[PDB]
DNA sequence: TGCCCCCCCTTCGGTGCTTTGCACCGAAGGGGGGG
């Protein structure tokens, strides 16, 4: 039935008028599908008959539901939603089973027809105008508009939810105890009551819905373990994901490995160790969905890897609120962190990893930090509260980060935990000259409208080298010099530049770059003993910078 | 009473800033605050058919002990309209930062006695979330004065002005100056006397409806330069581009005279003498650094700037501008928290002492630019918050080429 | 031939700098999942 709950007022944007489209052909099972919905809601009151005196229109169609032997109406309002007010959407977050509590009693309902149960603002009616063709031949169409939430309007599923919301809140109020978690038209509830008073607690709740017109149909009454929820399987100590099945093909396109890791990233939520790095890379520079990719040798690794892991059984447990949370990150190679998240050892709430790169320079203490926050934030969502962490990394290597790197930085309570591979830093500057090492001056210049440029060096020890280079840039050349000053000196070297571009990468101490130069200057920083690496201005005339700048011209 | 008709800036819409997540505590002490403000009149249940939104969390002082509700209305401030175009602001009072002693006082509740046009409560709106998304978000928005908004202050005006013109007519030597939802108000008294006026303030506001700072202290931090009794290489030529970034600020400092000490491809750990005409130019050079800068003025149109760099150790440097090399003022704020184990903690605290500074001194905050990653602020700032209001920032990632500032 | 939400990975384009490319960032394309 309509709901007797107000409706909300809508509004068109301003200047807007509504849309004005004419209606395409489907299937005669998709006009008996409609007609039987139709000449039904309207006999319901969900539409009403239009003439011609409302000058517009909309297209309709219908797509088969999961239930089989039911449909699912459908109008591609895309026209109408443009022209509709924007809406603050009020789902912020998608509820997850690592954040239940064990509940002795448990119920799972769906409420039916939950849009066609509510009604919409009376003037904004007259712009949901649509038509009904029958097979094209013989019959233009009757014209009908919604009374209630239409199925592709752009303010159906938050106008729904908040009226839900309405409709909860006497409930919930009345029973402090009972847990009620409302996902659009789907209702969880757990409790603490025996049985028999949760039932009683339940269909109370039912007859609430009721008497606000809102039907809960058997059929989606669950009320025995396990409960499939939000894709997930709720047993009593334990929850599982519905089963992932991965594309198997002898030939992959770029579509067909778009789908695969997105398959895995949603593995990933329990699934410890997952990895799609070698995969995406796949993607990388292609220019259509049905490009046929060849997977690289690295590709069909990471597959047979995530396969592995796929086959093993794998469940979460639930939150038990009197006991901390415990975060574990352990590092993957090439810019990849997996994570578990428990209470009591070896029983995961969930998983997770990290992945991205952010920066064109960065270095593995970088990037475990962002994995940290990435847990952090994940943690306020799904438990309200932040996790004690275990991190593969010494108080020593975080310490000195963190005196030598000049940005605030910070991670809360940790403990150190030996899971090698350790993040360490690779290379550290020495805050002082080297004494007896050899002193560099580097310079390099490109000129902006030639392309062309040059990088070189004189030294203390009268050492001195220009290099020409081509299709190059200001920055390119002198990170160029930094890089033949290290290719030609000892283990020990004092470098002097006049870039602070150059000095500000190099002085956060990356080890991983998206440039290949950049990468190269990191293994020689890497291969090094000391180096201390010092600016000053340039064409100031200062001794060395003078006279390697003479020379680059 | 009568609203007072408000409007956004010519062609620009209401604030559509996505709520953050927050902690367990914070969530709590928002729904009571908020179904409280609901059952007496101060905001309304709203839905999603209004577009708009401003984030909102929660501060709780160690002192009070209590939470208080903090609405994040930055957007909101940027977009609404002037009003010192309509002639309706407070003026900042030269005298404050003279005094011994000023307190900080919040007086927002204040605002919550008078109701805002019908018309411009929509552009309030804000949403509670919920733990693991339970729930949808629900959503207020104001029929009063918002605290954090800046029109608040600006209508209540006339009203503040008659609450407290007994304690300012009976105390001539204390001034008082409003700045958002707060009360700065600064005497000379004798440090537990001053205290107590504070106190009689308080009752004669409690009659309708933090700790102490002290500004004869606010110490300025000068460019100083290393003194040794020898000189590497490698320490004149930091000293040379050190004075060469500072004659963008001071004028006629020179370089030429230590410059050519090193002449020649040098070894950086060599000790090079100091020429009779390079000490010459380094003590002249020290002097120049030793008083402030001739012609730098405040201006009240232009925004104020702050740049803060972590030096270590605790020690945190700043310069407050509003053209680039006039620096207003130069600090170095120094960490109390007592492990030294929070940089996050440290700046954010650094932030509220300088903006307090700013207000004090001029009237209003800086914008700041923060020497931290968007996202490691973004994940912790909140925690150590204690500020009715909020300043703007942005984010800079620039290395030190010299340490000016130490 | 529809709608709304979260996530990850990739690409693109706008902004500001004592720039002439570069690094950063938000939006939008693809995919997963929920209703
Ligand atoms: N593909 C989809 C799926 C759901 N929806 C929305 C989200 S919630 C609302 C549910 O519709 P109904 O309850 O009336 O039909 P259902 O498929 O749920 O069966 P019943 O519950 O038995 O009545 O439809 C949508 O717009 N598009
Ligand atoms: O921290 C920046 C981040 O915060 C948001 C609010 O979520 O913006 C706020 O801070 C900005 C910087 O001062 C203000 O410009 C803005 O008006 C205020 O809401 C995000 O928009 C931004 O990414
Ligand atoms: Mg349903």
């Amino acid at each position: 039935p309509i709901s007797p709950i107000e409706t909300v007022p809508v509004k068109l944007k301003p200047g807007m008028d509504g849309p004005k489209v004419k209606q395409w052909p489907l299937t005669e099972e998709k006009i008996k599908a409609l007609v039987e919905i139709c000449t039904e809601m309207e006999k319901e009151g969900k539409i009403s008959k239009i003439g011609p005196e409302n000058p517009y229109n909309t297209p309709v169609f219908a797509i088969k539901k999961k239930d089989s032997t039911k449909w699912r109406k459908l109008v591609d309002f895309r026209e109408l939603n443009k022209r509709t007010q924007d809406f603050w959407e009020v789902q912020l977050g998608i509820p997850h089973p690592a954040g239940l509590k064990q509940k002795k009693s448990v119920t799972v309902l769906d409420v039916g027809d939950a849009f066609y149960s509510v009604p919409l603002d009376k003037d904004f009616r007259k712009y949901t105008a649509f038509t009904i063709p029958s097979i094209n031949n013989e019959t233009p169409g009757i014209r009908y508009q919604y009374n209630v939430l239409p199925m592709g309007w752009k303010g159906s599923p938050a106008i729904f939810q908040s009226s839900m919301t309405k409709i909860l809140e006497p409930f919930r109020k009345q029973n402090p105890d009972i847990v009620i978690y409302q996902y659009m038209d789907d209702l969880y509830v757990g409790s603490d009551l025996e049985i028999g008073q949760h039932r009683t607690k339940i269909e109370e709740l039912r007859q609430h819905l009721l008497r606000w017109g809102f039907t809960t149909p058997d059929k989606k009454h669950q009320k025995e373990p396990p409960f499939l929820w939000m894709g997930y399987e709720l047993h009593p100590d334990k929850w599982t994901v519905q089963p992932i099945v991965l594309p198997e093909k002898d030939s992959w396109t770029v579509n067909d490995i778009q789908k695969l890791v997105g398959k895995l990233n949603w593995a990933s939520q329990i699934y410890a160790g997952i990895k799609v790095r070698q995969l995406s890379k796949l993607l990388r520079g292609t220019k259509a969905l049905t490009e046929v990719v060849p997977l690289t040798e690295e590709a069909e690794l990471e597959l047979a890897e995530n396969r592995e892991i796929l086959k093993e059984p794998v469940h979460g447990v639930y939150y038990d609120p009197s006991k901390d949370l415990i975060a574990e990150i352990q590092k993957q190679g090439q810019g990849q962190w997996t994570y578990q998240i428990y209470q009591e050892p070896f029983k995961n709430l969930k998983t997770g990893k990290y992945a991205r790169m952010k920066g064109a320079h960065t270095n593995d203490v970088k990037q475990l930090t962002e994995a940290v926050q990435k847990i952090a934030t994940e943690s306020i969502v799904i438990w309200g509260k932040t996790p004690k962490f275990k991190l593969p990394i010494q108080k020593e290597t975080w310490e000195a980060w963190w005196t030598e790197y000049w940005q605030a930085t910070w991670i809360p309570e940790w403990e150190f935990v030996n899971t090698p591979p350790l993040v360490k830093l690779w290379y550290q500057l020495e805050k002082e000259p080297i004494i007896g090492a050899e002193t560099f001056y580097v310079d390099g210049a490109a000129n902006r409208e030639t392309k062309l440029g040059k990088a070189g060096y004189v030294t203390d020890r009268g050492r001195q080298k220009v290099v020409p280079l081509t299709d190059t840039t200001n920055q390119k050349t002198e990170l160029q010099a930094i890089h033949l000053a290290l290719q030609d000196s000892g283990l020990e070297v004092n470098i002097v530049t006049d870039s602070q571009y150059a000095l500000g990468i190099i002085q956060a101490q990356p080890d991983k770059s998206e440039s290949e130069l950049v990468s190269q200057i990191i293994e020689q920083l890497i291969k090094k003993e000391k180096v201390y690496l010092a600016w000053v201005p340039a064409h100031k005339g200062i001794g060395g910078n003078e006279q390697v700048d003479k020379l680059v011209s | 009473i009568e609203t007072v008709p408000v409007k956004l800036k010519p062609g620009m819409d209401g604030p559509k800033v996505k709520q953050w997540p927050l902690t367990e505590e914070k969530i709590k002490a928002l729904v009571e605050i908020c179904t409280e403000m609901e059952k007496e009149g101060k905001i309304s249940k709203i839905g999603p058919e209004n577009p708009y939104n401003t984030p909102v969390f929660a501060i709780k002082k160690k002192d009070s002990t209590k939470w208080r509700k903090l609405v994040d209305f930055r957007e909101l401030n940027k977009r609404t309209q002037d009003f010192w175009e309509v002639q309706l602001g407070i003026p900042h009072p030269a005298g404050l930062k003279q005094k011994k002693s000023v307190t900080v006082l919040d007086v927002g509740d204040a605002y919550f006695s008078v109701p805002l046009d019908k018309d411009f409560r929509k552009y309030t709106a804000f949403t509670i979330p919920s733990i693991n998304n339970e729930t949808p978000g629900i959503r207020y928005q104001y029929n009063v004065l918002p605290q954090g908004w800046k029109g608040s202050p600006a209508i209540f005006q006339s009203s503040m002005t008659k609450i407290l013109e007994p304690f300012r007519k009976q105390n001539p030597d204390i001034v008082i100056y409003q700045y958002m939802d707060d009360l700065y108000v600064g005497s000379d008294l004798e440090i537990g006397q001053h205290r107590t006026k504070i106190e009689e303030l308080r009752q004669h506001l409690l009659r309708w409806g933090g700790y102490e700072l002290h500004p004869d202290k606010w110490t300025v931090q000068p460019i100083v330069l290393p003194e040794k009794d020898s000189w590497t290489v490698n320490d004149i030529q930091k000293l040379v581009g050190k004075l060469n970034w500072a004659s963008q600020i001071y004028a006629g400092i020179k370089v030429r005279q230590l410059s050519k000490l090193l002449r020649g491809t040098k070894a950086l750990t060599e000790v090079v003498p100091l020429t009779e005409e390079a000490e010459l130019e380094l003590a002249e050079n020290r002097e120049i650094l030793k008083e402030p800068v001739h012609g730098v003025y405040y201006d009240p149109s232009k925004d104020l700037i702050a740049e803060i760099q972590k030096q270590g150790q605790g020690q945190w440097t700043y310069q407050i501008y509003q053209e680039p090399f006039k620096n207003l003022k130069t600090g170095k704020y120094a960490r109390m928290k007592g492990a030294h184990t929070n940089d996050v903690k440290q700046l954010t605290e650094a932030v509220q002492k300088i903006a307090t500074e700013s207000i004090v001194i001029w009237g209003k905050t800086p914008k700041f630019k923060l020497p931290i990653q968007k996202e490691t602020w973004e994940a912790w700032w909140t925690e150590y918050w204690q500020a009715t209001w909020i300043p703007e920032w942005e984010f800079v990632n620039t290395p030190p080429l010299v340490k000016l500032w130490y």
